[PDB]
C-alpha cells in the first residue's frame, strides 16, 4: 500500500521482495530476526528515536535493517543507497548494469548474512563488488550477532556456533583474496589497502579490519608490508 | 618501546599471558603461606597479645622462605633453644615442631608449587606463542597508527 | 538431542525413570562412572542450570555476593526467573545451590580467620567468649557431618571423599586442643600444649578452604 | 551436595538442624501433616520418549552417513564396485 | 575495483582447483564416476 | 676442542643459540632491577648526596637477590630498625616498604622471569636441536680442513 513518507515510497520492487523474505522468515516460531528488530529500539526508518500501524506492517523494510546492521558493524558504517538509478532514463550509461547488480547483490548479501545462510551469502558476495571489505563486514556482523543479547536462548545455540564458523570462513575469504592481490601485483594491493572507502566515513581497509578485530587479516604479510 | 622489536615484543605479550599462571600460583600458595604462618608464629611466640607485629610475623618469614632464604638461625634464636644441635634443649617442647612445619611447608611450596608453575608456564608458552605473534602484528598497526 | 532442541534435552535429562527408584539420567550416569557423558556440554548446561536455580546465568560471583550482603538493596533491581513478589524472590534466590555454596565459603573463611586469631592471641585463665563461639561452631560442623553421613549413599562413599576426611581431622584436632585447655584453664603448660594441637588445626582448616 | 544442604551458615546451621529434627519428630511421632510432590504426566513422558527415539534414529543415520564419507570406507566401496565391474565385463565379453 | 574483482575470481578458481586436487574429493569423484560406470554397464548388458 | 665429541659439540652450538634467550631475559630483567634498585636505594638511604656508592647500591643487592641470596639481615641493619620483628620500630616509616618492594621484585624476577626463561629454553631446544646437529656436521669439516 501507498505511504505518505517519500523515502519509503521511492523504494523499488526488489527491496519490497527482500522485505517479504524478512517478513516470512520473521513469522516462523522462535525466529531471532523478529526479536532482533524488536530489541533494536528504532523507528520505521531505522533512526534511534523510539504511527503504530506503519511500525508493525512495515517493520522489516531494508532501510531499517541497514540501520540495524550499521549499528552492528561500528560507529561509522553508512551505506549510501541510490535507488534513482533503476529508472529507465539511465539506460544509456555504460556501467549502470554492474552498479544496479552490485547494490542489489549487497542488499541480498546482508539479508543472507542475517539469516546465516553461508552458501547463498558467498554467492551474493561473488556477484557484487568490494569483496575484501564485504567479507570483513560479514565476519564482523556474524561475530557481533553471535554475542548479541537477541541471540541468547536454548534454541539458538547451534545457530550461534554456525555464526562463529561462518565468521571464520569469511575472514579466510578476505585473507585469500588479499593474498591473491599481493601475489599478482604488490603495489596495486598496497594501493587497494590504502584506498579510502565512502561506506566507512572515508578511511582505509586495514582500519576497517582492525575495527572488525580480524587478527588473520592483520597478521597477513601483505597487510604487514603496508604497515611497515 | 620494546614492542617494535621482533624478540622483546611477543615475549612481553607472553609475560602478560603468564601473569594468570602467576596469579593461580599466588592463590594456591596463599593457602599454605597463611596456614603455616599462623601455626609457626603461634608456636614461636606463645602467651602473647595479638598486635601488628604478630601479623608481620605471619607474613614476613613464610613468604621469603620459598625463595631459599631459610631463617633457621633467626628461627633458632627466637625459639630460645640453647643446644649445640639447633632445635634441641628448648624451654617449651612445642616450639621444636617449627622445623617439621617448615619442612612440610617448603616441600609444599618449592618442591610442588614452583615445579607445578614451571609445568604451567611450559604448557602455556606452547599454547599461546603463535597467538602472541599475531597479537604483536596487530599491536604493530596500533603503534604505527 | 541437544542439537535438535536443548529444552527437550534438558527435560529428558531431568526426567525421573521408574527403573532406578525415581531419579534422573545424570545421576544414573554418575553412578555408572561415565566421565564422557558427564563431561558433555549438554549435561554440563543442565548442571549449571541446576547450580543457578531460578536465576539468570549471566550473574557473576561479585553480583551474587553483593546481593547476599545487601538483600534489600540489590535483589529488586535485578532480572531473574508486595509480599507476593519480595517473598517469591527471596525464596528463589536463597533456595539456589550457588547461594548456599557462597554462604558456606564465607562461613568457612570467617571460621579460618576467627580460629587463626584465636590461636595467635594469648589464652586467658578461663574459657574465653571466642572459645565458646568456636565450640558452638564445631559442634554444629560435627552435626552437619553426621547429617551428611546419614543421608548419603553409604559410609564408603562419604569416607572416599578427601574433604570429609579433612572435616573429621579438623573436628578431632579442635576437640582435643579444647579439652586439653579446658582440663586445667589456669595451667600455662596446658595452654602451650593446646596451642600446639591448634597449630595443626589451623593448617588443616586453610587446607580445607581449597574445596 | 549443595542442593540437599541447608541454606544457613555454620554458626547458625544448628537452627536448621533442630528444625529438621523437629520435622522428623513430627513425621515419626506426631503425623499431623505429610509430604507433597509433583508427578510428570503421561503426555509429556510419551513426548520425551518420542523425542529420544527420533533423535536416536537421527544420530544413527548421521553416524552411518559419516562413516560412509570416511576415506577408508570410500576406497573400500570403490574397490568392491571395481570388482563388480569386472564381473560385468566378463558377462559382456562372454556375450560378444 | 577491476583489479580486486579480477583477483577475487582468480582466488576462487584457484581455491576450487585446490579443493578438487585434495585426496578426499578425488576419492569421492572417482567413487561417483565408478557408480556412473555401472549405470553404463547396465545399459550395455541390456542392449546385449 | 669439545666440538669433536658427539655429546659436547651440539650442546655448545645449543649454548650459543640459548644466549639470545639469556639476552632477552637480561633486557626484561633490567627494567625491574633498575626500577626496584633506584626505589629501594632511595628508601634505605634518604637525604644523601648522589655519589658512586649510590650507583653501586642500586646495582649490587637487586642483581644478587634473584639468585636467592636475600640481604634481609643486611637490609634490616641499614634500615636502622631496632625491633625483634625485623622491619618494625624504625626511625622513618617509609623504610618499612623495603620488604614489600623486595616481595614484588623477586615475585617479578624469580617466579615470573626465571620460569619464563625455562619455558623459552625448552621451546628453543626442541626447535633447534636438529639444526645444531647439522651445524655440528658442517663444523666437523671446518675443524678437519
Ligand atoms: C601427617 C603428618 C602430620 C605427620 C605427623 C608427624 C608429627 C605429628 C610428628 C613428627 C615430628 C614430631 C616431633 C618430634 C620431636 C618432638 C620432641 C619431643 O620431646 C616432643 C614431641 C615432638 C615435638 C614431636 C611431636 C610430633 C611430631 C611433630
Ligand atoms: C626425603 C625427605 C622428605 C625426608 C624427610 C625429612 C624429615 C622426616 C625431617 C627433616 C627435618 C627434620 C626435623 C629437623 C629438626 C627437628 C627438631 C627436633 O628437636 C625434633 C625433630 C625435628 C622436628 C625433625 C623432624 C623430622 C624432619 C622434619
Ligand atoms: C594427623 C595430624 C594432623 C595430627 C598430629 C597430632 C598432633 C596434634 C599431636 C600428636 C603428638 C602431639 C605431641 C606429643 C607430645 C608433646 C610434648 C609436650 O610436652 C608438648 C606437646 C607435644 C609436642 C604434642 C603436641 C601435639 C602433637 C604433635
Ligand atoms: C599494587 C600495589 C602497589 C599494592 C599497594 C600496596 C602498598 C601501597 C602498601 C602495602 C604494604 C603497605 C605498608 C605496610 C605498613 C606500613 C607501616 C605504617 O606505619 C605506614 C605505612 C606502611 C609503610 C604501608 C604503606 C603502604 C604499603 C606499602
Ligand atoms: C601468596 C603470596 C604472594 C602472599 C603475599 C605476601 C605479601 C602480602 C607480604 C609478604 C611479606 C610482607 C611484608 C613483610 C614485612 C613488612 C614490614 C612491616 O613493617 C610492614 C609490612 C611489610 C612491608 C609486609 C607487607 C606484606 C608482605 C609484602
Ligand atoms: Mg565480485
Ligand atoms: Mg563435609
Amino acid at each position: 500500500a501507498k505511504t505518505n513518507i517519500t523515502a519509503l515510497d521511492e523504494l523499488p520492487s526488489f527491496a519490497l521482495a527482500i522485505e517479504e523474505l524478512y517478513k516470512r522468515e520473521a513469522k516462523k516460531p522462535h525466529s531471532h530476526v523478529q526479536r532482533l528488530v524488536s530489541l533494536s529500539n528504532t523507528d520505521v526508518l531505522g533512526r534511534h528515536y523510539r504511527g503504530r500501524d506503519l511500525a508493525n506492517t512495515r517493520a522489516y523494510n531494508v532501510l531499517r535493517m541497514d540501520q540495524i546492521f550499521a549499528r552492528l558493524v561500528s560507529k561509522d558504517f553508512s551505506v549510501n543507497r541510490d535507488f534513482t538509478i533503476y529508472d529507465s532514463k539511465y539506460d544509456k550509461v555504460p556501467g549502470i548494469q554492474f552498479r544496479r547488480t552490485a547494490q542489489a547483490s549487497h542488499m541480498l548479501f546482508l539479508w543472507a548474512i542475517c539469516l546465516d545462510r553461508f552458501r547463498m551469502a558467498r554467492h551474493f558476495w561473488l556477484i557484487g563488488d568490494q569483496s575484501i571489505i564485504n567479507a570483513l563486514v560479514a565476519s564482523r556482523i556474524l561475530e557481533r550477532l553471535s554475542t548479541h543479547r537477541a541471540l541468547q536462548g536454548p534454541h539458538l545455540a547451534e545457530e550461534r556456533a554456525k555464526m562463529q564458523h561462518n565468521a571464520k570462513k569469511f575472514e579466510e575469504l578476505a585473507v585469500g583474496v588479499l593474498g591473491e592481490c599481493h601475489g599478482s601485483d604488490s603495489h596495486m594491493a598496497s594501493e587497494m589497502l590504502h584506498s579510502k572507502n565512502d561506506m566507512f566515513n572515508k578511511k582505509n581497509a586495514i582500519n576497517i579490519a582492525y575495527d572488525a578485530k580480524s587478527l588473520a587479516f592483520l597478521s597477513h604479510p601483505a597487510t604487514q608490508s603496508v604497515i611497515n | 618501546y620494546y614492542a617494535l622489536s621482533k624478540n622483546l615484543g611477543p615475549k612481553l605479550i607472553m609475560m602478560m599471558e603468564m601473569m594468570k599462571d602467576v596469579s593461580t600460583f599466588v592463590f594456591l600458595l596463599l593457602i599454605f603461606l597463611i596456614g603455616y604462618g599462623v601455626a609457626a608464629q603461634s608456636l614461636l611466640s606463645p602467651d602473647e597479645d595479638f598486635s601488628s607485629r604478630t601479623f608481620i610475623g605471619v607474613l614476613f618469614r613464610p613468604y621469603f622462605q620459598i625463595y631459599g632464604e631459610l631463617f633457621l638461625d633467626d628461627l633458632n634464636s627466637e625459639a630460645n633453644c640453647l643446644g649445640d644441635t639447633p632445635f634441641t634443649e628448648c624451654s617449651r617442647e612445642t616450639v621444636r615442631m617449627v622445623p617439621f612445619f617448615l619442612a612440610v611447608y617448603i616441600l609444599g611450596s618449592n618442591v610442588l608449587l614452583v615445579n607445578l608453575l614451571i609445568a604451567m608456564f611450559n604448557d602455556t608458552y606452547m599454547k599461546v606463542q603463535e597467538a602472541a605473534e599475531d597479537l604483536w602484528r596487530k599491536q604493530n598497526y596500533e603503534l604505527c597508527a | 538431542c541437544h542439537g535438535s532442541d536443548s529444552h527437550m534435552a534438558s527435560e529428558m535429562l531431568h526426567s525421573k525413570n521408574d527403573m532406578f527408584n525415581k531419579k534422573n539420567a545424570i545421576n544414573i550416569a554418575y553412578d555408572a562412572k561415565s566421565l564422557a557423558f558427564l563431561s558433555h556440554p549438554a549435561t554440563q548446561s543442565v548442571i549449571n542450570a541446576d547450580w543457578y536455580g531460578h536465576l539468570k546465568s549471566v550473574t557473576s560471583f561479585w553480583a551474587v555476593l553483593f546481593a547476599f550482603f545487601f538483600p534489600f538493596f540489590v535483589l529488586p533491581f535485578i532480572n531473574f526467573s508486595g509480599a507476593h513478589r519480595l517473598r517469591r524472590k527471596f525464596a528463589k534466590f536463597y533456595s539456589a545451590p550457588y547461594t548456599r555454596f557462597i554462604s558456606d565459603l564465607l562461613s568457612h573463611f570467617v571460621l579460618c580467620v576467627v580460629t587463626s586469631y584465636f590461636v595467635l592471641d594469648k589464652l586467658e585463665d578461663t574459657i574465653s567468649a571466642i572459645e565458646w563461639i568456636l565450640l558452638v561452631w564445631f559442634v554444629a560442623l560435627l552435626l552437619e557431618e553426621l547429617r551428611q553421613m546419614i543421608f548419603c549413599d553409604g559410609i564408603a562413599e562419604y569416607i572416599s571423599d578427601t574433604w570429609n576426611r579433612l572435616d573429621l581431622i579438623m573436628i578431632t584436632l579442635f576437640f582435643v586442643g579444647f579439652f586439653t585447655h579446658a582440663s586445667d584453664p589456669s595451667n600455662q603448660d596446658s595452654k602451650v600444649v593446646s596451642k600446639g594441637i591448634h597449630a595443626f588445626l589451623v593448617v588443616v582448616l586453610w587446607l580445607r578452604f581449597m574445596r | 551436595e549443595y542442593k540437599d544442604r541447608p541454606f544457613l551458615p555454620a554458626p547458625f546451621i544448628l537452627l536448621a538442624h533442630v528444625h529438621m529434627l523437629f520435622m522428623r519428630l513430627l513425621r515419626l511421632c506426631g503425623v499431623h501433616t505429610q509430604e507433597h510432590e509433583k508427578i510428570q504426566d503421561d503426555e509429556t513422558k510419551r513426548k520425551i520418549t518420542t523425542f529420544e527415539e527420533l533423535n536416536t534414529d537421527k544420530f544413527l543415520r548421521r553416524w552411518e552417513r559419516e562413516r560412509q564419507e570416511m576415506l577408508e570406507a570410500r576406497v573400500k566401496m570403490t574397490n568392491d564396485n571395481v570388482v563388480q565391474a569386472m564381473g560385468m565385463m566378463d558377462q559382456l565379453l562372454e556375450h560378444m
